[PDB]
RNA sequence: UCGUGCCCCGUGUGGCGAAAGGGAAGCCGGUUAAUAUUCCGGCACCUGGAUGUGGGUUUUGCGCGGCAACGCAACUGAACGC
RNA sequence: AGGUUGACCUCGGAUCAGGUAGGAGGACCCGCUGAACUUAAGCAUAUCAAUAAGCGGAGGAAAAGAAACCAACAGGGAUUGCCCUAGUAACGGCGAGUGAAGCGGCAACAGCUCAAAUUUGAAAGCUGGCUUCGGCCCGCGUUGUAAUUUGGAGAGGAUGCUUU
């Protein structure tokens, strides 16, 4: 007891995940007092409860961020934490379309005289 | 005009930083606390330093 | 085209009409701030030939700089080394007042890029310049291949490094025998001529 | 005590009155009267450019 | 810890004056009063008004700070600002001479003089103010009194004529629902007007309708804020009528005949179509209304209590069962004048009200023409 | 209500800077191995808020007395000033 | 209504809608500013050195760069770098000293965009907002946004073939 695996957590939705988190936090609260009162094979259980709390919070955050990404899939402006990170210079870099835009005279000249494939007889 | 943003700057509302399980750590098992229990109806706890 | 007529009129700066316009504009720009924004260029033909367009993302900033020489910040204007046979009243700054104007305008608007600048008027104390700036962050600038070269990070603060027209003029980046020491970069040329090169089979 | 922009535009108009204006600029102060301006606009309002 | 300062807590935080509320909401006074009426922000009274404001008098109006905080989030503020900006654009187009652009921008204004509807939409406000249809039915007394009063008023700038026609349309739709469901219970003729009492889903609904004459608009009333009340009440009555018609399984809005309305059908211009015992008290009678008798209440009462054959004089409008007074099928005739056709019962209008109030047919010899009528008792006071 | 405004006022400009300057209010007795004007017991005070009861004032509407110095549990008081 | 109602221009406000800047690092790079010890017997020209320290500004390279060039030849042909030119031409108290460039061989090679023209038989251009993703609006802009032209030319003609 005290070990909650992520395989069971990935199937739940939010309310029983909150219930599990509350139960784990309550068990950790009473067993901290049990730690300061006695010891034995008991401290492994509070370590397991701490890691289970971490797992439950991770699963809740991942599911709710996935829902937010699904909500913001088709919108122009995204939240800053949901936007891709990359680097600051990469985000300030010109886009591919804007970097590949050419003038109309350049487009005509490239349409009618591109670089050809050729060979020279020896 | 007040702000009416087209996107929230923070998608995640943060969890409460200091809940009750973080406020209360463990009681004090020392003899001063043990004396105060019967002499004062007073319990002594070790708590988080940010809690009022 | 009117701009041809504006060009030949701007050539004649000692004429009565140009002198009147210059006088009243000198008074107005003197009553304005040292750095302020011009709503439209007061020399549209000069701005257009230097690259300004009537497109969202092009701004004009008017600026005045104190003219004359340069003074070394020493206590009481004196140096305690070897004699120099000169005073600080005759020290000449190696860059232009136009370059000083461009850097002060760029510091005022650090989010933009300085394209060029031009003289508009002067008096005894100040020289007045109008600086063209381009917003690298604007979509109309970024979609235009004639100007979106300035959105690249290699053109951050061209006026601070001498990559504007007055910067090239002060750096002496001209071809030929009169510019032997400076055409590829003065310090780089000095390093190349003072580097001792030792090969393996020497 | 007016703001500086109001004071600047009023003093600019005053200075343009006080100084001697060359004829190439002074000729622009002679304009059409109300009747001839109205007749010119009455003719030109039938030839406005095409709308969107 | 640190000592508190005076005037920073209590009634000073709890209340604010109308001036402070207007400055906080950044509205004009008409917009503020309109929003307060529409959202139900009521005047309040502190125990000591000096603790709220030292310059307050007995005529100073106070509101709740939390009520003004709630008003800060109302989406109609941006509607007000959008309409102001649109009016500025229309003025600019008219000043530049772009008449086509001015007309195109005026189409976006949604003016009451063109649409017959209120300038701003109060659909969310209706749901906010009435959590339940029972609450809507309980406020229908005030709603019906206001709308039946304003259905007979001359056109003004606050309430335009198309808006008045929409009020009459909604009142006629409600009357048609009452007729088809036989929900009308009691009626009374006071010296002020006609009282009606119906029962819709267990709620007793009593409202007053003026007699059809020239109504006087005096300067002692605030007609513009009354018009704001009328806008709110027509927005309520449209949804109420839709829910009632859907509950009884009828198509809403009903089919309306413009030609019949122009000829003067009034109630007769509506054709109620299917979607996709005191009720039969006048079931076997044929009534003829002379022109000096009140046609709209007589038709409403007779059709609600079971008459299927009501004709009247020709000038009273289109939609009569019969037009000629010489029709032998007529059983009863309502007259009020000081040459009687045989096999017909001639009565004064009080006979209809007394019969529907006592749920039984009265002897016609007391209501015979020229006779002294029996006293008309109040059906509400036992 | 020509409903989408009008009126009044001038004085300027924010912050830091004192465990000895200025400043709202706590005393006694007991208690620990080690804290105490901080804990315990008794007895108080200051600041701010809300709203009651008693008493007061008022049909001569916003108290009465003393020659006076003034007194008495109350005994209206915004702006602007001294 | 004209003592009114507006159109513009300029200048402001807003926790307005959306954005961007700062600091670090700084071996190499682009500029500014700028010594003295040293070497000249000493020493104000000079030398150290257009260096050290100080200040501003980029990138993976930077900078430079497609001649207002070199030349004087039977002419080469953007920029950069290596070898050579060459310790040469040249500069220099009382001399200690300083010191390039053209040509030539090679590494690598790549060319172009505006302003100055009337689209005037039709601003054909574009930011932003809302979208049912078809578009529709608020605007910028004629004190000029697209197409066309950049000296190697080009514009107008003529003319007959090729190209996508």
């Amino acid at each position: 007891n005290g070990k909650v695996k992520a395989g069971q957590l990935w199937s739940k939705n939010k309310e029983e995940l909150t219930k599990i988190l509350g139960e784990l936090k309550t068990e950790l609260s009473q067993l901290r007092i049990q730690k300061i009162s006695s010891s034995g094979a008991k401290l492994n259980k509070i370590h397991d409860l701490r890691k289970s709390i971490a797992r439950v919070l991770t699963v809740i955050n991942a599911k709710q961020r996935a829902q937010l990404r699904l909500f913001y899939k088709n919108k122009k402006y995204l939240p800053l934490d949901l936007r891709p990170k990359l680097t600051r210079a990469l985000r300030r870099r010109l886009s591919k379309e804007d970097a590949s835009r050419v003038l109309e005279k350049t487009k005509k000249r490239l349409t009618h005289f591109p670089q050809r494939k050729y060979a020279v007889k020896a | 005009l007040s702000r009416a943003p087209k996107y929230p700057r923070k998608s995640i509302p943060h969890e409460p930083r200091l809940d009750e399980h973080k406020i209360i750590i463990h009681p004090l098992n020392t003899e001063g606390a043990l004396k105060k229990i019967e002499e004062q109806n007073t319990l002594v706890f070790i708590v988080d330093v940010k809690a009022n | 085209g009117a701009l041809k007529y504006l060009e030949e009129l701007s050539k004649k700066k000692q004429s009565d009409v140009v002198r009147f316009l210059l006088r009243v504009r000198c008074w107005e720009y003197r009553q304005l701030n040292v750095i302020h924004r011009a709503s439209r260029p007061s020399r549209p033909d000069k701005a257009r030939r230097l690259g300004y367009k009537a497109k969202q993302g092009y701004v004009i900033y008017r600026v005045r700089v104190r003219r004359g020489g340069r003074k070394r910040p020493v206590p009481k204007g004196a140096t305690y080394g070897k004699p120099t046979n000169q005073g600080v009243n005759q020290l000449k700054y190696q860059r232009s007042l136009r370059a000083t104007a461009e850097e002060r305008v760029g510091r005022r608007c650090s989010n933009l890029r300085v394209l060029n600048s031009y003289w508009v008027n002067q008096d005894s104390t100040y020289k007045y310049y109008e600086v063209i700036l381009v917003d690298p962050n604007h979509k109309a600038i970024r979609r235009d291949p004639r100007i979106n070269w300035i959105c690249n990070p290699v053109h951050k603060h061209r006026e601070c490094r001498g990559l504007t027209s007055t910067g090239k003029k002060s750096r002496g980046l001209n071809k030929g025998h009169r510019f032997n020491k400076t055409r590829a970069g003065r310090r780089k040329t000095w390093k190349r001529h003072n580097t001792l090169s030792l090969w393996r089979y020497r | 005590k007016w703001p500086e922009y109001i004071r600047l535009q009023r003093q600019k108009k005053i200075l343009r009155m006080r100084l001697k204006v060359p004829p190439a600029i002074a000729q622009f102060q002679y304009t059409l009267d109300k009747n001839l301006a109205a007749q010119a606009f009455k003719l030109l309002n039938k030839y406005r450019p095409e709308t969107k | 810890g640190k000592a508190k300062k005076k005037g920073k807590s209590g009634a000073a935080r709890n209340y604010m004056t109308r001036t402070q509320a207007v400055k906080k909401l950044q509205l004009s006074l008409p917009d503020f009063r309109k929003l307060c009426i529409w959202k139900g922000i009521y005047p309040r009274e502190p125990r000591d008004r000096r603790k709220v404001n030292k310059s307050a008098t007995a005529s100073t109006t106070f509101y709740y700070t939390k009520d003004i905080q709630y008003l800060l989030h109302e989406p109609l503020l941006q509607k007000f600002r959008e309409q102001k900006a649109l009016e500025k654009k229309i003025s600019r187009a008219l000043g530049r001479g772009d008449v086509s652009n001015a007309a195109r921008l005026e189409r976006n204004a949604n003016l009451p003089e063109k649409t017959g509807k209120p300038r701003y939409t109060l659909n969310h406000i209706i749901r906010e103010r009435y959590p339940t249809f029972q609450d809507a039915l309980r406020d229908l007394d005030d709603c019906l009194s206001m709308l039946f009063l304003f259905a007979n008023l001359p056109s003004t700038t606050a309430v335009p004529a198309k808006m008045i026609a929409r009020c009459e349309r909604l009142c006629h739709e409600f009357q048609h629902y009452l007729i088809v469901t036989h929900s009308l219970r009691k009626s009374f003729l006071s010296i002020k007007g006609i009282y009606y009492q119906a029962n819709i889903q267990g709620e007793d609904i009593l409202w007053l309708v003026p007699y059809k004459f020239n109504q006087r608009i005096v300067g002692d009333v605030d007609f513009r804020i009354m018009g704001t009340f009328v806008e709110f009440y027509m927005t309520l009555l449209g949804f109420v009528n839709y829910r009632l018609y859907t509950s009884i399984g009828l198509k809403y809005p009903p089919k309306f005949d413009q030609v019949k309305d122009d000829q003067g059908a009034e109630l007769a211009a509506f054709s109620l179509e299917g979607l996709n015992d005191p009720s039969q008290l006048f079931a076997n009678f044929t009534f003829f209304l002379s022109r000096e008798t009140p046609r709209q209440p007589l038709e409403f009462i007779l059709r609600a209590f079971g008459c299927k054959r009501i004709g009247w004089d020709a000038v009273l409008g289109e939609g009569a069962f019969t037009t000629d007074e010489s029709d032998p099928r007529i059983t009863h005739q309502i007259i009020d004048r000081p040459g009687r056709y045989p096999g017909r019962i001639y009565v004064q209008p009080q006979w209809v009200w007394d019969s529907i109030n006592d749920e039984e047919l009265k002897p016609p010899e007391l209501y015979a023409p020229g006779a002294q009528l029996p006293p008309h008792l109040s059906p509400f006071v036992k």
